[PDB]
């Protein structure tokens, strides 16, 4: 009984100078009471437009948005290095207002292999009982990466936690960091840790490792 | 300058569940009598909601509260304080999320909620964890790869509660080229990494310092990273 | 006790009766939609409009004034009073479609009840009259 707001793409690539339309779809009719927001890193929104098409007072020329009925675009022109943020749609006409899903938006660049830097535990952590395992994937592009763990070349997939960066705002790249956490007894009773970063930049996936002999 | 500022009022956004918790928004550089409030909540991962509004003296001060939160928070206002609040209680997990204070004014001549001004938001989170401060682990090499150009140390904080903490390299000096992963929690416990690369010939020759602040537990620990030895 | 009209620079319209004074305007926005919003096909149902007897008799006096037979003419919409962005109610005035009859009874209707009436409504274009709550000018006739 509630409308809601769905965004089809939730990410969108592009570049400076380029066109872009983000687009809104209402489970109901909505008329004109739409407003559009801008967010950058989960701050405070800034309203871009409202009643479907009138431009806030501080907003640039740049941004203009239309529609009815239960479809709405918002289009940025000349997009700069600033415009690149979260966009998403809201309805006043009926209680409770409701908000889109969102739609993040990405600058293109050329493909960057991951530079894939393996760590092992720590001597202070080892006097602790634990030993975790750390693996970097830094300045990669595209989004796409994946990983494996080898624990003396059988694959390990138990206690292993990830965690993805947002592109970055000077060199527009990714980042991934992946921890492999094990009790000091299972982890002296190994001697070889690798991990293996698969991308689009390379048909063989990179490999990084360190022996505990060694 | 039309400026909204978000406080606690009373001990800080983590809270149990069951508990109560007020949110305060204090309004400035505008009329604040004059506009209607509302407060909104995002929680993390999610769409935006709306949770509840409040309207002017002119009218008989009337609000309006959301479905899942009605009977269980409260909207008011002081005209005089200039300040909007929200009074929570009997709160649940689900309300674990970052609040917001707005303002809705008239849109083309017609009162609209669409949001003019907003609040920073305060990050509200309700567990039954309790407060653990972090352990600090250096990462290094250890030269059992081949050095490059440039070489990528870490730092891994691990067992901290709840969030968030600071991360810095060479107390702020060092900032190129510093990615610091987004936490993970794991049995009620939080756990990130931060890398940092510099050029080969910096380190081990200079001084590489990771400083992690956990304000909640009091912990300012800064980790020299050293190249391991056997 | 009769309702008095001030207009102030031949393009806005002002009513006050007793303590309620509104604001006329005409747009294409439509501030309030039919599925969400309350039908007002019989006067008594104005009493949803608003939660002071003032605003609900201001109301029916003026489409009583403009001629509107609530049994013939469309329906007109007004905001839930258990709705919190105020009050307003608005009436289809768009010189178009099926409301060609009904649109052109009431500018005849407005030509009477105001002696300067600027018509925003065109033909073929949709306009939309909403009434809202104001504070009464001190530089028109009291
Ligand atoms: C006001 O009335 C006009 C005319 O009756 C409506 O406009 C038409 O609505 C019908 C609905 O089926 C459409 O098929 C026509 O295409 C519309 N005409 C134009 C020119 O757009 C209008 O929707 C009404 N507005 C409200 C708020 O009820
Ligand atoms: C106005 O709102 C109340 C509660 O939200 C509802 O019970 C009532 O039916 C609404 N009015 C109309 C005409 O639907």
């Amino acid at each position: 009984g509630s409308v809601v707001m769905t965004q089809s793409q939730k990410f969108m690539s592009t570049s400076v100078g380029d066109r872009v339309s983000i687009t809104c779809k209402a489970s109901q009719i909505v008329g004109t009471s739409v407003a559009w927001y801008q967010q950058k890193a989960g701050q405070s929104p800034k309203l871009l437009i409202y009643w479907a098409s009138t431009r806030h007072t501080g907003v640039p020329d740049r941004f203009t948005a239309g529609g009815s009925g239960t479809d709405f675009t918002l289009t940025i022109t000349n997009v700069q290095s600033e415009d690149l943020a979260d966009y998403f749609c809201q309805q006043y006409a009926t209680y409770p207002l409701t908000f889109g899903s969102g739609t993040k938006l990405e600058l293109k660049r050329t493909d960057a292999a991951p530079t894939v830097s393996i760590f092992p535990p720590s001597s202070e952590q080892l006097t602790s009982g634990g030993a975790s395992v750390v693996c970097f994937l830094n300045n990669f592009y595209p989004k796409d990466i994946n990983v494996k763990w080898k624990i003396d070349g059988s694959e390990r997939q138990n206690g292993v936690l990830n965690s993805w960066t947002d592109q970055d705002s000077k060199d527009s790249t990714y980042s991934m960091s992946s921890t492999l956490t094990l009790t000091k007894d299972e982890y002296e009773r190994h001697n070889s840790y690798t991990c293996e970063a698969t991308h689009k930049t390379s048909t063989s996936p990179i490999v990084k490792s360190f022996n505990r002999n060694e | 300058q039309i400026q909204l500022v978000q406080s606690v009022e009373t001990g800080g956004g983590l809270v149990r569940p069951g508990n109560s918790l007020k949110l305060s928004c204090v309004t400035s550089g505008f009329t604040f009598s004059n506009y209607q409030m509302h407060w909104l909540r995002q929680p993390p991962g999610k769409r935006l909601e709306w949770i509840a509004v409040i309207t002017v003296k002119s009218d008989n001060y009337g609000a309006n509260y959301v479905e899942s939160v009605k009977g269980r928070f409260a909207i008011s206002r002081d005209d005089s304080k200039s300040s909007v609040y929200l009074e929570m209680n009997r709160l649940r997990e689900e309300d674990t999320a970052t609040y917001f204070c707005s303002r809705s004014g008239i849109y083309d001549g017609y009162y609209a909620y669409a949001m003019d001004y907003w609040g920073q938001g305060t990050s509200v989170t309700v567990s039954s964890a309790t407060t653990k401060g972090p352990s600090v682990y250096p990462l290094a090499p250890g030269s059992a790869a081949q050095t490059n150009s440039m070489v990528t140390l870490g730092c891994l904080v691990k067992g901290y509660f709840p969030e968030p903490v600071t991360v810095t390299w060479n107390s702020g000096s060092l900032s190129s080229g510093v990615h610091t992963f987004p936490a993970v929690l794991q049995s009620d416990l939080y756990t990130l990494s931060s890398s940092v690369t510099v050029p080969s010939s910096t380190w081990p020759s200079q001084t590489v310092t990771c400083n992690v602040a956990h304000p909640a537990s009091s912990t300012k620990v800064d980790k020299k990273i050293v190249p391991r030895d056997c | 006790d009769l309702p008095l009209l001030c207009t102030l620079n031949k393009s806005h319209l002002y009513i006050k009766g007793g303590n309620a004074s509104f604001q006329i305007s005409f747009d294409d926005i439509a501030v309030l939609l039919p599925q969400y919003d309350v039908i007002i096909q019989h006067p008594a149902d104005m009493s949803w409009c608003s939660k002071s007897d003032d605003q609900i008799w201001l109301s029916q006096w003026f489409m009583n004034a403009v001629g509107h037979d609530w049994h013939l003419d469309p329906p007109f919409l007004c905001r839930n009073r258990t709705k919190t962005e105020g009050f307003i109610f608005q009436v289809n005035t768009s010189k178009t479609g099926v409301n060609e009859n009904y649109a052109k009874k009431f500018k005849t209707g407005m030509h009477h009840l105001y002696r300067e009436y600027p018509d925003s409504c065109l033909n073929g274009k949709l306009c939309l009259m909403k009434a809202q709550p104001t504070s009464w000018p001190l530089q028109c006739p009291l």
